[PDB]
């Protein structure tokens, strides 16, 4: 209860963000259509 | 390298790193029923056992010797404090600059040049000792260029 | 280029993945190429040269603690790999531990449908099932993908790069070789025997019910006519590799002459300074059938297709006896030892 | 530089000018901006193994937050603060571009992975390299430090919570891949340095431009009284 | 008096370690002498400014001085010696001078080392004597880098991921504090508010003085360990080499008490005193559940760091329970740790680096060959102890006795709690013997080839005993370090509102 | 964070060298139980000018106010625990002793050789009286 509890939370805490980066970073990826798509729901979305 | 591996796991509070108390091949044989008489003295002793050192070798000695019974005599027959503390001040500077100015060994390196082919010795002592900023030899750069004869 | 082999499993199913590492070296010239691996098998890789250093994380536990996972994690990703390709076939966990890695191609094996199926997203060329039986068809998916998938390099680069081509270091080959064989009778000319009992030999981790030991008395029953005849005259060297300390009291292969080692999976050399081999499915096998090294091998039937595929290895050099029984501790020993006899 | 300066002085003057009633609906609308800028640019840039386009995360990804982070919070006691942000963020980031672009021509690689042993070989460009890095994260005795320091102080003055604790958390973030290229700057494993660093003759102008701008990104963050009482006099 | 000292004595390390670069002369030789010199001048400086330029009877500031810096936001140069400050700087300039000075068979770098060596000096007495609240940050903050420098290029097998876990956990930590710094300082600038001298008048108003009183201890909880937050200690202690840990373990933790003791309890009291009671119950576990992991752990400097981790537990209690002697017996408690953990990390340091096995089951029977190592160990294990005559013991002692005639508190966990923290001396010998006695005695194989296998050599044998000394003296008569009398001013402010 | 129940101790602008934040455990009402702990605490007093009479008396300033509170708050517990009649004298006697402490206190706080000595005279005639009247 401190190496798999308080040492799992310390490290989670450092390790989501690497799973997060690559995750949110393996989305879209080129091709310039899906640039343009994920531009326009933005600016769509935010008219409200 | 070959680094052979290990074994049925010992016990994780192993009593003592040690061979178990019964092959403990002579009780009284490795501490007590051992000792003789021989020789060697007193005197002969310690100033044959404070000279593995050369701990300073001339005047570096007579400053280092004849200081602490000037600062155990300071606290009597009292002297200003600024006097005492200019005492110890000086000393620190003047035993200093004689310790850099001694010639230096091989240990002193670096790793990766205290292993050459013996001609190491050519290449420090009596070549690093007898010039002051040449940097020839300057092969601290390490991709064993090694730059000597 | 840098490149990563997260090989899983012992020794056996370790010194397999010679090939690989070769067709990695071959198609992709000057590629620093390490490789993790578990700590008994690790002791594989001090005998190759294409691996520039192995390491030890992944026995495949389940909770490891999760500090030396991230450090772990913290020593793949602060080196900036390229492609690495794994084993163990990951499911939906592993398959992260993978990805975190932030190389550009994730190359691995999964489950079928097993332990959650899975295989991701985050992945790339994912294949077949998981418990990797068969020896020298092995990683057979991955001698194919690294075969001219991509462009102009030549029509399928050298398929299935030649076979176990293991070296030995000259320092190791004298110093050590020789310590240990002249500690008892030595000549370079004896035969070495190594099923004997079960505690961590080779046991293949695939080989599953037979090829563990024999009773060390069909080893006995051999023995005393090994050394029979002007042949060799020399071996009786049982070449106990357990803790046969705990064993080497009760050699009913009579204790009167028959020798004994212990060893790591250094042992390569010592097949290369005897003259011949006689053992069960085990490591042996591979390392004797890799150099020329004449080798007899007594694993339990049939099970040649699957784990000895040059049945030929050098003049059909190497013979294999099966047992019309199926369990191994049944054979025609008698059979056997005149196979056994000529060499 | 150019852009970021360019657009950065555009958009204060097109939004503070014809823009008065709108106020509560574009100070929230930037913030949206802000509170993303300074996360989505700053992650990714944790797995990146280019140089150029870690740059590109972090320096330009991210480093667009705090400036604007005063353009909400502005009554007209912060647009100095703005103004002494980007004069240290020209210098601290020229720096370290003039630094990729001579190892970079001396070498001819981009990718992380071949910057290890760059001490050892020429230790002048590993310094200066280092020392813009380092500013660019903010820490103390640097100029960044101060820039983004009197970039909270008023900001957290004008009342504004959940955007500086968000931008001192994605710093300390930060601070994590600019010390992981300093780590391996400082290194020593002969058998681990590729092919690239030990080819490297070491040795005018890109030399000039380096040092007259590195040291730019270590004094001003000490000597910011004057250009403090030099931007004050904006009204716009 | 008006020729500055402390701006010397702040000034004086950082400067003359500068010279070091842009110095063509040797490897490694000239630079060990070059540094220990510069090392004890300022030791020297230090206490002739403490002896002939200190009263010890008067609870204001002494050799103050300040300037203009920035002049923005008000942050001047404000830098004062006080009571509470006096012990801890003295400690740091002796304690950072013998560890440069164990650090003398580097030549790895050398150069890069010693003058990052000066800087954390520099850093480590800028903190101690600091006078106004941001330069108190910046010096707090300034020492982050070279701490990481020495942490990556020296010391353990797997220094990167300890020294990155470290970095990044301690400049987190500090992010409340600046929240602390932007929260006090806005506060009516106009009243001087960032001269932490004048700021013992402010009356915050409520729901204000608690989250300044949390962002300022959530990041000594991080700088300082406290058990939730403590899981960074054993990886940056168990992989740093035995020079950085001795100045690491003795000094930079020592700061999370001591500002804990300058800025929270004198500054913000009706925030502290409806906190004190959390306080004493966080440190009365702390003290047994430290020991209690420790004795599980299984390679000795993570035990050692443990130990180091359970004594933070008396500073703490000594914090709260609200009185002159509980106060003052923290100060003295850590002096005597500063000592003793140090002394402990560099003995573990010198014994390995020699056998060069951590884990403490194959360690044999090193006694016979080096006697001297295993009695300045035992030595110090006693020390550690907290057995009478040595310092380690005057100090729990007066913890408690501050704890007992506390005024914030009736008799029902006065107890208890009393009873928790003398559970740690049934506790700590169980663990510290258990190590003395699996990696001393006990007869090994016949370890006798003088290789690999030498005792302490003149340099580390008088280092040895030159800290050794201090703890004895100390612990017989222990008014050289009840020199403070900034407590009766101190503990002045919180003594009869409510409650 | 202590209150007085018979204030005639308290002369003109009502305090005196008292430190307070002393712990004092409870001894119960009675007049056996205080002027046994006021004796044996102006037994020390009387100890004080042995060594640390002359050299330095920086700390007979940080001992005087400490024993002397003692007796401050005990003297007062008794002088509430006694008849009426023999309550005028012994607060006449508290008038004389509370005095010379502060006295005596003022002049050391002057760092004096001579002046030091010739005070703590009266208060030691005064301080062995207090030793018997109990």
């Amino acid at each position: 209860f401190d190496k798999g509890v308080i040492d799992g939370i310390t490290n989670g805490v450092g390790l989501a963000s690497f799973c997060i980066g690559e995750e949110i970073k393996y989305v879209g990826g080129g091709r310039i259509s899906s640039y343009l798509f994920f531009f326009l729901c933005y600016v769509s979305v935010f008219l409200f | 390298e070959p680094d052979l591996q290990e074994d049925p796991i010992d016990k994780w509070r192993t009593n003592g790193v040690s061979p178990e108390d019964f092959v403990y091949g002579v009780y009284d044989g490795h501490h007590t029923y051992d000792e003789g008489q021989e020789k060697k003295g007193f005197w002969e002793d310690v100033s044959e056992w404070y000279q593995e050192a050369e701990p300073p070798q001339g005047f570096q000695a007579l400053i280092s010797w004849s200081f602490p019974p000037a600062v155990i005599l300071g606290m009597a027959f009292d002297v200003p404090g600024e006097y005492l503390y200019i005492g110890a001040a000086i000393f620190i500077v003047v035993f200093c600059i004689i310790e850099m100015d001694k010639p230096d060994k091989p240990h002193n390196f670096e790793p990766e040049i205290y292993m050459m082919e013996r001609s190491k010795r050519d290449k420090l002592i009596a070549d690093y000792n007898s010039m002051d900023i040449w940097d020839f030899n300057e092969k601290y750069g390490e991709l064993w260029d090694f730059t000597v004869n | 280029r840098r490149v990563c082999c997260v090989v899983s499993g012992g020794v056996y199913e370790n010194v397999l993945f010679f090939p690989v590492v070769q067709m990695l070296k071959d198609r992709y010239p000057g590629v620093l190429v390490d490789v993790v691996a578990s700590a008994r098998g690790k002791q594989v890789y001090e005998m190759c040269k294409n691996v520039r250093y192995a390491n030890v994380y992944d026995p495949d536990d389940e909770w490891p603690e999760p500090a030396e996972y991230t450090h772990q994690l913290g020593v793949m990703k602060n080196r900036y790999y390229d492609m690495v390709l794994s084993t163990k076939l990951a499911g939906t966990g592993h398959a992260l531990f993978l990805f975190m890695s932030s190389a550009r191609e994730k190359v691995g094996y999964v489950y079928p449908n097993v332990n959650g199926a899975g295989a991701g997203l985050f992945l790339t060329e994912m294949f077949k099932p998981a418990t990797t039986n068969l020896a020298d068809g092995g990683y057979n998916m991955y001698q194919d993908m690294l075969e001219w998938l991509g462009r102009p390099a030549k029509g399928v680069p050298q398929q299935p790069i030649p076979p176990l081509r293991v070296s030995i270091s000259k320092k190791l080959r004298a110093v050590v070789e020789d310590k240990y064989n002249r500690a008892g009778v030595e000549k370079g000319k004896y035969v070495v025997i190594h099923g004997i009992e079960s505690d961590s030999v080779a046991n293949m981790k695939s080989r599953g019910d037979d090829d563990c030991l024999l009773p060390l008395e069909l080893w006995a029953e051999i023995a005393k006519e090994i050394s029979s005849g002007g042949n060799g005259l020399r071996p009786l060297f049982v070449m106990p590799h357990e803790r046969h300390r705990e064993e080497i009291e009760e050699i009913v292969g009579e204790e009167t002459a028959y020798l004994f080692i212990t060893t790591p999976g250094q042992l390569t050399c010592l097949i290369n300074d005897s003259a011949g081999v006689v053992a069960t499915n085990t490591a042996a096998v591979q390392l004797a059938n890799a150099r020329d090294k004449p080798c007899v091998a007594l694993f339990s039937s049939k099970e040649k297709a699957r784990l000895f595929l040059p049945y030929v290895e050098e003049r059909k050099s190497c013979t294999v006896v099966a047992s019309a029984t199926g369990k191994l501790a049944g054979i025609d020993i008698e059979a056997v030892k005149k196979a056994v006899k000529d060499l | 530089v150019t852009s970021k300066v360019a657009a950065s002085a555009s958009a204060t003057r097109i939004l503070d000018i014809p823009f008065y009633f709108s106020s509560n609906e574009w100070h929230l609308l930037l913030e949206i901006l802000a509170i993303l800028s300074m996360i989505l640019g700053n992650l990714l840039a944790i797995t990146q193994t280019s140089m150029k386009r870690m740059l590109a995360y972090s320096s330009i990804g991210q480093i667009g937050y705090v400036i604007i982070g005063i353009i909400v919070g502005d009554s007209n006691d912060g647009y100095a603060s703005m103004i002494t942000y980007m004069l240290f963020y020209i210098s601290m980031n020229l720096g370290t571009f003039a630094c990729i672009v001579l190892f970079g021509l001396r070498t001819g690689t981009d990718n992380i992975r071949d910057y290890a042993g760059l001490y050892m070989k020429d230790p002048f460009l590993a310094l200066s390299l280092a020392l813009c890095l380092l500013s660019l994260g903010g820490l103390p005795p640097l100029a960044g430090f101060f820039g983004k320091l009197y970039l909270f102080w008023c900001g957290w003055q004008a009342g504004l919570y959940f955007l500086v604790s968000i931008g001192l958390l994605t710093s300390v973030l930060s601070i994590y891949y600019y010390l992981k290229i300093i780590k391996l700057l400082m290194t020593g494993r002969n058998q681990e340095i590729t092919p690239y660093v030990r080819n490297y003759r070491r040795s005018n102008s890109i030399e000039l431009s380096m040092t007259v701008c590195v040291i730019a990104s270590t004094i001003p963050g000490i000597s910011m009284n004057p250009i403090l009482a030099i931007a004050q006099d904006t009204l716009f | 008096s008006y020729f500055p000292w402390l701006t010397i004595l702040v000034v004086l390390p950082i400067f003359a370690g500068s010279l070091i670069f842009f110095l063509p002369h040797k490897g490694n030789k000239i630079v060990r002498w070059y540094t220990i010199s510069i090392c004890l001048l300022e030791f020297l400086l230090m206490t002739y400014a403490f002896c002939y330029h200190f009263q010890l009877e008067d609870p204001l500031i002494q050799l103050k001085e300040d300037y203009k810096w920035i002049d923005v936001f008000d942050f001047h140069w404000r830098l004062g010696i006080d009571g509470l400050s006096l012990g801890s700087i003295l400690l740091t300039g002796f304690i950072t001078t013998l560890a440069t000075l164990a650090a003398w068979p580097i030549t790895r770098n050398s150069r890069l080392f010693y003058f990052l060596m000066l800087a954390m000096y520099s850093g480590q007495i800028g903190l101690f004597s600091s006078r106004d609240l941001l330069l108190f940050f910046i010096m707090w903050e300034l020492e982050l880098i070279p701490v990481y420098l020495l942490l990556s290029m020296w010391g353990g097998k797997r220094r990167l991921y300890s020294a990155t876990k470290f970095i990044l956990y301690t400049a987190g930590g500090s992010i409340f504090f600046l929240i602390g710094v932007l929260g006090m300082g806005l506060y009516g600038s106009n009243e001087p508010g960032l001269d932490l001298e004048r700021l013992i008048n402010q009356s915050y108003p409520a729901t204000l003085e608690i989250l300044l009183y949390f962002g300022f201890l959530i990041a000594y909880a991080v700088k300082l360990p406290i058990i939730p937050l403590h899981t960074w200690l054993p990886d940056t202690h168990g992989e740093a080499h035995y020079s950085t840990c001795m100045l690491l373990a003795g000094i930079l933790l020592k700061m999370g008490a001591y500002g804990l003791i300058r800025i929270n309890m004198e500054l913000l009291p009706h925030a502290h005193y409806l906190f004190s009671p959390w306080l004493v119950i966080i440190g009365a576990i702390q003290i047994i559940y430290a020991a209690s992991t420790s004795l599980g752990q299984r390679n000795f400097k993570k035990r050692i760091a443990y130990s180091s981790v359970s004594h933070m537990g008396f500073i703490i209690i000594g914090i709260g329970s609200i009185t002159n002697i509980g106060l003052n017996g923290a100060i003295l408690q850590i002096l005597s740790h500063g000592f003793i953990g140090a002394t402990l990390f560099f003995l573990a340091g010198t014994a390995s680096d020699r056998m060069r096995l951590v884990y403490l089951e194959e360690l044999g029977g090193i006694s016979i060959p080096m006697p001297k190592i295993f009695t300045m160990f035992s030595s110090f294990s006693m020390a550690s102890l907290a057995l009478p005559g040595m310092s380690g013991f005057v100090a729990e002692l007066v913890v408690f006795f501050g704890l007992i005639t506390s005024p914030k508190f009736l008799l029902m966990p006065k107890a208890l709690i009393t009873f928790v923290m003398a559970i740690g001396m049934i506790l700590t010998p169980i663990y510290l013997l258990s190590m003395l006695r699996q990696m001393f005695y006990g007869y090994k194989l016949f370890n006798v080839p003088n290789a690999n296998f030498v005792d302490s050599g003149p340099r580390e044998l008088f280092i040895l005993i030159c800290i050794f000394l201090p703890v004895i003296g100390i612990g017989i008569y222990p008014d050289f370090v009840l020199s403070l009398s900034v407590d009766r001013v101190e503990a002045l402010l919180s003594n009869y509102y409510p409650k | 964070k202590i209150r007085n129940k018979e204030i005639n101790n308290g002369e003109t602008g009502t305090r005196s060298f008292v430190k307070n934040g002393i712990y004092m455990a409870d001894i119960g009402p009675s007049f056996a139980a205080h002027a046994y702990r006021v004796r044996s605490s102006a037994f020390d007093l009387l100890a004080l000018e042995d060594l640390l009479g002359k050299e330095a008396s920086n700390y007979v300033n940080k001992y005087l106010r400490l024993k002397a509170t003692f007796i401050y708050y005990d003297f007062d517990k008794l002088i509430t625990a006694a008849d009426p009649d023999a309550k005028p004298p012994l607060l006449d006697l508290a008038n004389r002793l509370f005095d010379s402490f502060e006295k005596l206190q003022a002049a050391v706080t002057t760092k004096d050789d001579t002046d030091i000595g010739s005070c703590y005279a009266d208060t030691k005639l005064i301080l062995q009286e207090v030793m018997t009247r109990m």
